[PDB]
């Protein structure tokens, strides 16, 4: 068993590209490479993209900070 | 909390559910899922992913 | 070379930023100030609902828990 | 120290130190036009000498409440004792309460049959009529009546509705030139219940 | 005594916006999650933006869309319900 | 008193003296 | 944690509460807890498309509240201490 933080940490070491499932919002996901975070799970996120649903469209954000409260789910890409 | 490496199906808020096998869990009740797939509409896989304690209305096997 | 959220956040102050809320409205303005909990204060604030400029609000305070993400702009 | 960290705890702990290393709150001084939010009007102050005394206004409220205390006490009996238009038939209602036949006063045997949504609906209709016609005693009675039948706590929309009504009353008050004008007593009264009784004290006539 | 810092943090930093209203008896405009707007004076507040307000106008439009409002003498607003807060809003009849 | 409202009203309107 | 200290002083005050669903709830406070959960008695609930509801009592979650409408007579400056 690997407590998730290890998995988040891993994503930071590899500097993996990830997708985030937003709590309040189902029509949209965020995608970016993770370059920092903290105990609230706030994420600094590089080269980031809003992916919208149905519409198959991707909006360039650049470097953003994502709040931790918004996160339902994290995957890799 | 005895469920481990036993396949699970999950319902997250906003009406979305997913199925995968538990590989881990944290005190915060946020847990790691493997070989998961998101079941729309046919579904598809997301490999290993993390999930918040909240956002998980129900969880069944 | 890891950039972490507070330092990054303090980094944005005094510059144009675009802030997006967990409800889909978003605000563009100058990040006048910020604090421990990451509430934020914006000046010369703009309104863009569903991508449409909706209003000019001048100086505005944003409760943190509302924020989805914040990003820099030029 | 200078070696990357290997476990999150270390990373989380390493970050925290960094955080303290950061000023908690910052304030960027900057160097140098906004939309307007339209807000509905207050009430129109009464022409001098027409504003009612508080004691009157207080006495009326206290009285009004009793009336609602009884109307509610005997709703069921009256409920079962003149085809009452559909809820959404504005015109039909308008004709009904007011007439061009002549109108159907607001008896306890008719109002009591009236459900909340409808009461609200009718006021509207009556208000709309009001804006576009002269206030008549028949109006007053109906408006007063329905107000009698409104049950707190009021929905926000209801609140707005009665407010617009008050604002119109005040507006019509301006046209008047003698205290002997019939409208005045009624208009003041209406702007008293909705101002005092229904808690919209921003609309009230605090005299002098 | 350390708590003292809290108030210095309120005099500047983004909560200043509210402490303005409390200090000067100014009105603010709050966008609310009811999808309505509240225009009032702040009597008190905490770090969550829970608030005590005075003389509040609840404003909204509805429908083509008409403006509606309603008045509220005294109010306890949960911070949760708050989205943004305008300092020195601009309002007009 | 199936018209105790109509009455109450009149009573109020007439209760105005100034 | 000091605005919520104020709510708790409001027993026996009757108020109206907007719920998040928009329901207006009028009643008398029996007690408020430290997470804003409110127990009322003598309750009247106003619903969008449904007549009202009387209830002897009702208790409400702090996180279902939009705000409290307080009695106008309420003396604030006193209670803010």
């Amino acid at each position: 068993m690997v407590q998730p933080i290890n998995l988040i940490f891993r994503y930071l070491q590899n500097r993996s590209r990830i997708q985030v499932w937003l709590y309040e919002q189902v029509n949209m996901r965020i995608e970016g490479c993770i370059i920092g975070f903290d105990e609230y799970m706030n994420l600094v996120l590089d080269d980031a993209e809003e992916i919208h649903s149905k519409t198959k469209s991707r909006k360039q954000l650049g470097r953003i900070m994502l709040k931790g409260d918004n996160i339902t789910l994290l995957q890799s890409v | 909390k005895k469920f481990m490496d036993k396949k699970l199906s999950l319902k997250l808020n906003g009406g979305r559910h997913v199925q995968g096998i538990l590989r881990g869990f944290d005190p915060f009740m946020n847990l790691v899922i493997d070989e998961c797939v998101e079941m729309a509409g046919q579904q598809n896989n997301i490999g290993m992913v993390v999930i918040r304690g909240n956002s998980i209305i129900m969880l069944e096997a | 070379l890891p950039l972490n959220p507070k330092p990054f956040l303090n980094g944005l102050t005094g510059k144009p930023v675009m802030v997006k809320l967990k409800w889909g409205m978003e605000y563009k303005g100058y990040l006048v100030s910020v604090d421990g909990y990451m509430n934020m204060q914006l000046a010369n604030t703009e309104e863009y609902i569903d991508g449409a400029l909706s209003g000019h609000l001048g100086e505005v305070l944003i409760r943190c828990n509302n924020v989805l993400y914040i990003r820099g702009v030029e | 120290p200078s070696v990357p960290p290997r476990t999150p705890q270390e990373y989380l702990r390493r970050v925290q130190i960094e955080a303290a290393q950061c000023p908690d709150v910052v304030v960027a001084q900057i160097d140098p036009k906004q939309s307007v939010n339209i807000s509905l009007s207050g009430c129109q102050p009464a022409p001098e000498g027409y504003s009612p005394t508080l004691q009157w206004q207080q006495q009326q409220v206290a009285q009004f409440s009793t009336v609602r205390q009884n109307v509610n006490k005997h709703r069921s009996h009256w409920k079962s004792q003149v085809t009452m238009p559909k809820s959404e038939d504005e015109e039909g209602w308008k004709k009904f309460c007011l007439g061009e036949q002549i109108g159907f006063p607001p008896l306890l045997s008719i109002v009591s049959r009236m459900n909340q949504a409808t009461v609200t609906s009718v006021l509207e209709y009556l208000s709309n009529w009001f804006g576009e016609r002269d206030f008549t005693p028949e109006l007053g009675r109906w408006l007063y009546a329905l107000l009698a039948c409104l049950e707190k706590p009021l929905l926000p929309e209801a609140h707005s509705l009665i407010r617009q009504l008050a604002r119109r009353c005040s507006e019509v008050r301006l046209l008047v030139d003698s205290k002997d004008d019939e409208r005045v007593p009624a208009l003041n009264l209406l702007i008293c219940l909705v101002s005092r009784y229904f808690d919209q004290r921003d609309l009230a006539d605090e005299p002098s | 005594e350390l708590q003292k810092r809290e108030e210095e943090e309120f005099n500047t930093g983004p909560l200043s916006v509210l402490t303005q209203s409390v200090k000067n008896n100014t009105q603010v405009l709050i966008n609310c999650r009811n999808n309505k707007k509240l225009l009032g004076r702040v009597k008190a507040f905490d770090r969550h933006c829970n608030m005590v307000l005075e003389n509040v106008k609840e404003m909204w439009t509805e429908v083509k869309p008409v403006n509606k409002d309603r008045y509220i003498s005294k109010m306890f607003l949960r911070g949760d319900s708050v989205i943004v807060v305008l300092r020195n809003p601009l309002i007009a009849g | 008193d199936d018209t105790a409202l109509i009455k109450a009203y009149d009573k109020a309107v007439a209760s105005f003296k100034h | 944690m000091k605005l919520v200290r104020f709510l708790m002083k409001l027993s026996h005050e009757t108020v109206t509460i907007e719920l998040k669903n928009g329901t207006q709830v009028h009643g008398t406070i029996t007690g408020v807890d430290v997470s804003m959960n409110t127990h009322l008695k003598a309750v009247k609930m106003t619903l969008k498309n449904r007549e009202p509801v009387q209830l002897e009592t009702l208790s409400i979650r702090g996180n279902n509240i939009r705000y409290f409408i307080l009695p106008d007579s309420l003396p604030l400056d006193t209670l803010l201490v």
